[PDB]
């Protein structure tokens, strides 16, 4: 299969 | 046919661990009467297979009886989601009209041979989910006809191959699960069909290379997670098509490249969790599509640009755990569409800008650990969409209960270490989501409302470090869904409720520096979760319940300067957890009880300024005390 | 971060009827904010708070994550599956308690690295094997308990084991 890789949000307070 | 269906059978037979269920049923008759329409998974051309589809079959063997010789127009392969083990052999690269090649999630070991590269026709590779360690042969760079390559989550190791440059055609390159390591190579900036580079997730050393200036066709750059180096090169503002763009967990240095500004399809940048330092350039602001705009994590200095106001569809503003300064211009909060703004580990100073919740759809917003002060904009006041709201360490000010509203999705909120005076407003009621209010350390007058407690949600309970007077009612019950009740430092006056009892949920009591004034209730003895009771600092007038021995949890409990008499009931022995003991400051009389000795779990104690008389026993806890922990005694012996 | 993504893969092995882990959101950048979890000065998981949660699940090698955390408090619930060696990856640690469970398979011998813990409970579980020699070496054990577990071998005395009374081995099957 394939799929392009999602950057993730940064964190939080 | 009958030569490669009868190949074909005899692969079939090294299958392992096959039921009768299997679609490979259908493999029974080798001629071409049924070979080329009847069997699953075969397509023929002129009588030839040219095409084995074998997706998702749970398939379990090897390729190592695969029929090589047998089977020469093969041209598409799809053995994807199944359960073959071993090594890809070089033999796959006989299949020279092969176009579709795909190997993904399977159980595939061992390196993948540069026989691979002679397969000239190839359009599509796909080896992907597996664990395929070594690093990629240059061979792969004769692939002229490749678009797709996708070889991600594996084991793969080495640098990119810079003979990747002669694979013009592609336009997708997937590799991002692996330990490639090394720089990047130029080449690679010269594909003139890329549209998608994933190399994140990597072990890439270096400088980002200044000719990924010419991929102007390429939407998506992912080369997060890696251990990347120098400055972000400023003709990556070239990347005129680049929609999302992602360098965040690496080791970059030097300041934002001004030339961001020309990406006007730029949509969402990640350069979080860097070492990026200097100014932001006010060219950001000309990002006319940017949306999801996060930097946070960084050595960023001196101020927000006022461009910012530029960015009329932004969303999320990452900016937190940085070194910025000075005033929040009034632009940041233009965007309508904002919904979560992150300031918090900052150097920010003065008020925040009336924009602040303009669109009325702000959730998140966190302003830790700054140099604000001021009031409350009014459009905070209204903002009803608010979610979780961090005010923490500042220099706030204002009336509590004039400066916020209603906020009937408001789920987290800590307003600690401000100057926030005035009386709780009965509106948190209406906020029937919160599960913790936490708002110690201000100048908050004034009683409880009644109502706080028919906020059944709340969990975790901060008013700690105030000035609240009145006293706790028996609807105090109402909460038992709370596990922290942090109430300590306050004026609270009266009885303390026997509706503690029904807070089983509760884990931490904090009810110390206060003036509650009568009895401990003899009904609290029902806390299976509790382990700390602060009841330090206040008026109780009688003797220690039996009932709070069969607290088994404890392991902290102060019940010092007070007006506590009688004698220490010897069931104290029960508190099998018990670490800390603090009754100093009271009138208790008797003789400490010597079944004290067996308590191993003890290790601090302090009875000093007391009314008893007698040898300590002997533990761990009571030898290692100071001489201050028995001052003030009668007759200890 | 590491420790709140350590912790983000317990949250997802164990079932949650309660709702106890509701707060535990993984997008912060730490899980100090969390209930049942509390963090020193640092920012660093220092105590889980999960007894009596009726959590039923596994548990999760993630949890050697955690290097100044010094309480675990997992006691009275219904979580199955083994003890994972990685807990002995915790250099900083007090409390392990672990009673009144359904875990079962050994005990492993990684716990003699935690040279700082004080409190062991294991009592009513599941629990099968022999009491490793490194549990000996802590020095600083003081409480002990593996009641009600079926356990085969003779008591070890190695020395720190000498102070401590057969209540701690009863119902254990041991000798
Ligand atoms: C790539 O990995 C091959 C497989 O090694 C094992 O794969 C899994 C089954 C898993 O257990 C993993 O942890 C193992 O590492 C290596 O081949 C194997 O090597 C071992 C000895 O290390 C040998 O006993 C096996 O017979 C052999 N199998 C096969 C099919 O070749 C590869 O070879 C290694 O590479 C050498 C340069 C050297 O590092 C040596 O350790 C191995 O022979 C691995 N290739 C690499 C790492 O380049
Ligand atoms: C702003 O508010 C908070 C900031 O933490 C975020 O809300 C939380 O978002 C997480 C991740 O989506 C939610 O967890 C998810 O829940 C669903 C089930 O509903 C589950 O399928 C996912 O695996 C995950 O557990 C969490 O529920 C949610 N909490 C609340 C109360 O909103 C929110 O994402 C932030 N919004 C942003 C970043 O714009
Ligand atoms: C705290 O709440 C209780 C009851 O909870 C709510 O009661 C209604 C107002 C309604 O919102 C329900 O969905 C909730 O369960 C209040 O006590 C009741 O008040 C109503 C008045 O409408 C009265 O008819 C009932 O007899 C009262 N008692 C009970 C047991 O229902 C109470 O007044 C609230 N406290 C404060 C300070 O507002
Ligand atoms: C299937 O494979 C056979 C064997 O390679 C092909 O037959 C050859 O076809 C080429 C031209 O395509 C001829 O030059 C050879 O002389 C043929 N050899 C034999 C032994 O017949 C056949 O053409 C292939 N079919 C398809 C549809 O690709
Ligand atoms: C190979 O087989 C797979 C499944 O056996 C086919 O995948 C299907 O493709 C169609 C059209 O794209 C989709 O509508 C289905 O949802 C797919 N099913 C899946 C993914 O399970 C695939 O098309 C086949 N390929 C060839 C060339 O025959
Ligand atoms: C913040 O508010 C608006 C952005 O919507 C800007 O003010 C004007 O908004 C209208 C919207 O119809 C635009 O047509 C104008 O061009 C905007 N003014 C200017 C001078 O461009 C405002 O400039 C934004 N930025 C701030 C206040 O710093
Ligand atoms: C319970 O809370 C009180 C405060 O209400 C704590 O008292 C502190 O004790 C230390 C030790 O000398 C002093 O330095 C602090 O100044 C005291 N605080 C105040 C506000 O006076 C007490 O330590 C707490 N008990 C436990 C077990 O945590
Ligand atoms: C983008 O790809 C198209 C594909 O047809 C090509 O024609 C065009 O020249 C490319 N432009 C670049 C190099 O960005
Ligand atoms: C790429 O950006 C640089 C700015 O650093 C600029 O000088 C150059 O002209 C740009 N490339 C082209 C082809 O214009
Ligand atoms: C808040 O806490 C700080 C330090 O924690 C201390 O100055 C005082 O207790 C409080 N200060 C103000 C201004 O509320």
């Amino acid at each position: 299969e394939s799929s392009s890789s999602h950057s993730e949000r940064a964190g939080g307070r | 046919t009958v030569e490669e269906a009868n190949a074909l059978l005899k692969w079939k037979s090294t299958f392992t661990n096959q039921t009768s269920s299997s679609k490979l049923s259908s493999w029974v008759n080798p001629n071409t009467s049924s070979f080329c329409t009847s069997w699953y998974g075969v397509a023929c051309s002129l009588g030839s297979i040219i095409r084995l589809n074998l997706t998702n079959t749970g398939i379990e063997g090897t390729f190592e009886d695969f029929p090589f010789s047998s089977l020469p127009n093969l041209t598409f392969v799809d053995l994807s989601m199944n359960r073959f083990s071993g090594t890809i052999s070089p033999e796959w690269g006989r299949f020279s009209k092969l176009e579709y090649f795909d190997l993904s999630i399977n159980q595939l070991v061992g390196e993948i041979p540069p026989e691979l590269g002679k397969l000239s026709n190839l359009d599509t590779l796909h080896l992907v989910e597996n664990k395929l360690n070594g690093s990629i042969p240059s061979e792969i760079g004769r692939l002229t006809k490749v678009t797709e390559i996708a070889i991600y989550d594996n084991l793969l190791t080495g640098p990119i191959p810079s003979s990747f440059g002669n694979l013009t055609k592609l336009v997708n390159l997937y590799l991002f699960i692996n330990s490639l390591s090394g720089s990047i190579p130029s080449e690679i900036g010269n594909l003139p069909n890329l549209r998608e580079l994933c190399l994140d997730r990597n072990n890439l050393t270096g400088k980002i290379p200044s000719s990924f200036g010419n991929l102007k066709n390429v939407t998506l750059l992912n080369m997060f997670e890696n251990q990347l180096s120098g400055e972000i090169p400023p003709e990556i503002g070239n990347m005129t098509a680049l929609d999302t763009l992602s360098l965040h967990t690496n080791k970059l240095t030097g300041p934002i490249p001004s030339t961001l500004g020309n990406i006007k399809t730029l949509a969402v940048l990640h350069l979080y969790l860097n070492q990026l330092n200097g100014s932001i350039p006010p060219e950001l602001g000309e990002m006319e599509s940017m949306i999801d705009l996060e930097i946070s994590e960084n050595k960023l200095t001196g101020p927000v640009p006022d461009s910012f106001g530029k960015l009329t569809a932004l969303e999320w503003l990452f900016l937190r755990d940085n070194q910025l300064s000075g005033p929040i211009p009034p632009g940041i909060a233009n965007s309508t569409e904002l919904t979560v703004l992150q300031l918090d580990t900052n150097n920010f100073t003065g008020f925040l800008p009336d924009t602040i919740c303009r669109g009325g759809k702000l959730e998140n917003l966190t302003l830790d650990d700054n140099h604000f002060e001021g009031p409350v904009p009014k459009s905070l006041r209204d903002c009803k969409s608010l979610i979780r709201v961090r005010f923490k360490g500042n220099s706030f000010s204002g009336d509590i209960s004039e400066a916020f509203g209603v906020y009937p999705t408001l789920n987290f909120i800590d307003l600690s270490n401000n100057n926030f005076h005035g009386q709780l407003s009965a509106n948190w009621e209406q906020s029937q989501k919160l599960v913790a209010f936490i708002l110690s350390n201000n100048s908050i007058t004034g009683a409880i409302p009644p109502e706080i407690w028919n906020m059944t949600q709340l969990s975790q309970l901060d008013l700690s470090s105030n000035r609240i007077t009145g006293e706790l009612p028996e609807s105090i019950s109402n909460i038992n869904r709370i596990s922290k009740l942090q109430l300590n430092g306050n004026r609270l006056s009266g009885k303390i409720p026997s509706g503690i009892r029904l807070l089983t949920n509760l884990e931490y009591l904090d009810l110390s520096s206060n003036r509650f004034s009568f009895e401990i209730p003899p009904t609290l003895n029902n806390l299976p979760r509790l382990y700390y009771m602060n009841l330090s600092r206040n008026d109780l007038d009688q003797t220690i319940p039996e009932g709070l021995t069969k607290l088994s949890q404890l392991q902290m409990l102060d019940l010092s300067y007070n007006q506590l008499d009688g004698e220490i009931s010897s069931q104290f022995r029960s508190l099998q957890n018990l670490e800390r003991l603090d009754l100093s400051h009271n009138n208790l009389s008797g003789q400490i009880p010597p079944s004290f000795k067996d308590m191993l779990a003890l290790t601090h104690v302090d009875v000093s300024h007391n009314n008893l008389q007698g040898p300590i026993p002997d533990n761990a806890a009571f030898r290692n005390a100071p001489p201050d922990a028995f001052e003030g005694n009668k007759d200890l012996c | 971060n590491a420790e709140g993504d350590a912790l983000s893969a317990l949250k997802n092995s164990l079932a949650d009827p309660n709702k106890v882990l509701q707060s535990w959101d993984a997008t912060l950048v730490t899980p100090c904010t969390w209930f049942h979890v509390t963090c020193n000065s640092d920012n660093s998981v220092t105590r889980v708070d999960l007894g009596n949660a009726n959590l039923s699940g596994q548990l999760v090698m993630q949890l050697g994550q955690l290097p100044n955390l010094q309480y675990l408090e997992l006691y009275s619930n219904n979580i199955t599956g083994t003890i994972p060696e990685q807990l002995g990856n915790l250099t900083e640690l007090v409390s392990l308690d672990l009673y009144l469970n359904n875990l079962s398979g050994p005990i492993p011998s990684t716990l003699g690295r935690l040279k700082k813990l004080r409190f062991l409970r294991l009592n009513n579980n599941s629990l099968s094997g022999e009491i490793p020699r490194s549990l000996t070496a802590v020095l600083t054990l003081q409480v002990l308990d593996l009641s009600n577990n079926p356990l085969t071998g003779d008591i070890p005395v190695n020395g720190s084991f000498s102070l401590f009374t057969p209540i701690s081995f009863a119902n254990t099957k041991l000798t």
